[PDB]
């Protein structure tokens, strides 16, 4: 139930600082506002100097933290600081006891403080693979013995989204483009699990029917929706979506190859 | 892909100056051309599904 | 007369359970729970039960047993396209002819 709120500039800021210490693990801090018991966001992130040691505890620079603070208080991006991120390159999204201590070192400073762990490599083009948690593959170091883990969305303001529209201009690929696979799995059952449950709604209806006159039906159904329509509505998503998902796919094996 | 013929074309006979910056794009376009878990029958169990 | 036409269906039937329920016998052990004389009677049985569509067999003559034949897998192949598709047209022109017989309004 609880969630933190990473917005766009956190998220690249991150991903960028990881993708730039490959092969070796990053480290810095997160700043943000805990809005309830069930919620943390993060606006602003901003980068902590390497160590000759791993990260740790000591790796957390007083004096680097503390001048970049003032100096953003100046840009009015005043904030506590809610959390660290930190890289784990190649091995997985889990915090080892040496991220343990340190994230105590955040314990006391707030209760609530979080842990962020960013992968870079194996984060692709696809997926990308990042995690957030606090304490008390993963399971091997205790994911729910010792810590446990968080859930994570994105704020997007309006204007954010539009800039981001323009990245990419697809006015002329439009037709070659096919549309995110596993979204279309959801799709594909959801829409079957539907049309299985207002099957025997059009059963019901047919039997009730038979046996009662319009008139009178009317009065009962007229609230909701005819579920032979359904039948009739539901199908066609399903067909022309999956023709087209179909035609797609065989025109960009056949002429991309 | 006439477009790109045609001027490959006016490279290596128009001798228009190589432009490197285009070949590293052409290339480029190689890297993606999908080999074709092999990809082949992970789209066969898609399409049957 | 008619009922005792039967003689040919519940062999049929005999068959057929027998198949289900075995993925290979020994010709012996169908001729005993058909309690038949012989094996050779079997074989002319079984040879025409498979004639005629029920069993989907095979028969082993020299150890003489059935085999029923399996589904092959096959799935990651395109066989279930082909056939899919029989199934999709022949679903199409009953949508067709149940709207060309609906023209009447
Ligand atoms: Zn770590």
């Amino acid at each position: 139930k609880e969630t933190v709120y990473i917005s766009s500039i956190a998220l690249l800021k991150m991903l960028k600082h990881g993708r730039a210490g490959v092969p070796m693990e990053v480290m810095g801090l997160m700043l943000g506002e805990f809005v309830d018991d069930y919620t943390v966001n993060v606006v602003d992130v901003f980068a902590m100097p390497q160590s000759g040691t791993g990260v740790s505890v000591e790796a957390v620079d007083d004096v680097f933290q503390a001048k970049m603070m003032d100096m953003l208080k100046q840009t009015g991006r005043d904030q506590m600081v809610v959390g660290w991120y930190h890289s784990h390159p190649g091995f997985g999204c889990w915090l080892s006891s040496v991220d343990v201590n340190t994230q105590k070192s955040f314990e006391q400073l707030n209760s609530r403080a979080v842990a962020v762990v960013v992968d870079p490599i194996q984060s692709v083009k696809g997926k990308v693979v990042i995690d957030a948690f606090r304490l008390i593959q993963a399971l091997i170091h205790g994911l729910n013995r010792h810590y446990y883990s968080l859930n994570i969305d994105y704020h997007k303001t309006a204007k954010e989204t539009k800039m981001l529209m323009n990245l990419h201009k697809e006015q002329w690929q439009s037709g070659l483009k096919m549309y995110d696979y596993e979204e279309k799995e959801e799709s594909n059952l959801a829409a079957t699990k539907s049309m299985v449950k207002i099957a025997e709604q059009y059963s019901k209806r047919i039997e009730e029917e038979k046996e009662l006159t319009e008139e009178e039906l009317k009065t009962r159904y007229v609230g909701r929706q005819d579920p032979k329509k359904h039948l009739s509505e539901t199908a066609d998503e399903t067909l022309e979506n999956n023709i087209v998902s179909v035609l797609t796919a065989g025109v960009n094996s056949v002429a991309i190859k | 892909l006439k477009d790109v013929v045609e001027y490959l074309d006016k490279v290596i006979n128009k001798e228009l100056p190589i432009n490197h910056t285009i070949l590293g794009k052409l290339q480029d376009v190689f890297n993606l051309l999908p080999n074709l878990n092999n990809l082949q029958k992970a789209l066969t169990v898609k399409t049957n599904d | 007369q008619l009922c005792v036409r039967l003689r040919s269906n519940v062999i049929k039937t005999g068959i057929r359970i027998i198949s289900l329920t075995y993925k290979k016998i020994s010709l012996r052990d169908i001729c005993l729970k058909l309690n038949l004389d012989s094996e050779q009677t079997v074989e002319y049985m079984v040879s025409r039960a498979i004639r005629d569509g029920v069993i989907e067999a095979k028969i082993n003559h020299e150890d003489g047993f059935i085999e029923t034949t399996e589904l092959l897998n096959i799935y990651d192949s395109e066989d279930p396209q082909q056939v899919f598709d029989e199934r999709i047209k022949f679903a199409n022109q009953l949508h067709d002819e149940y709207l060309v017989s609906m023209r009447y309004p």
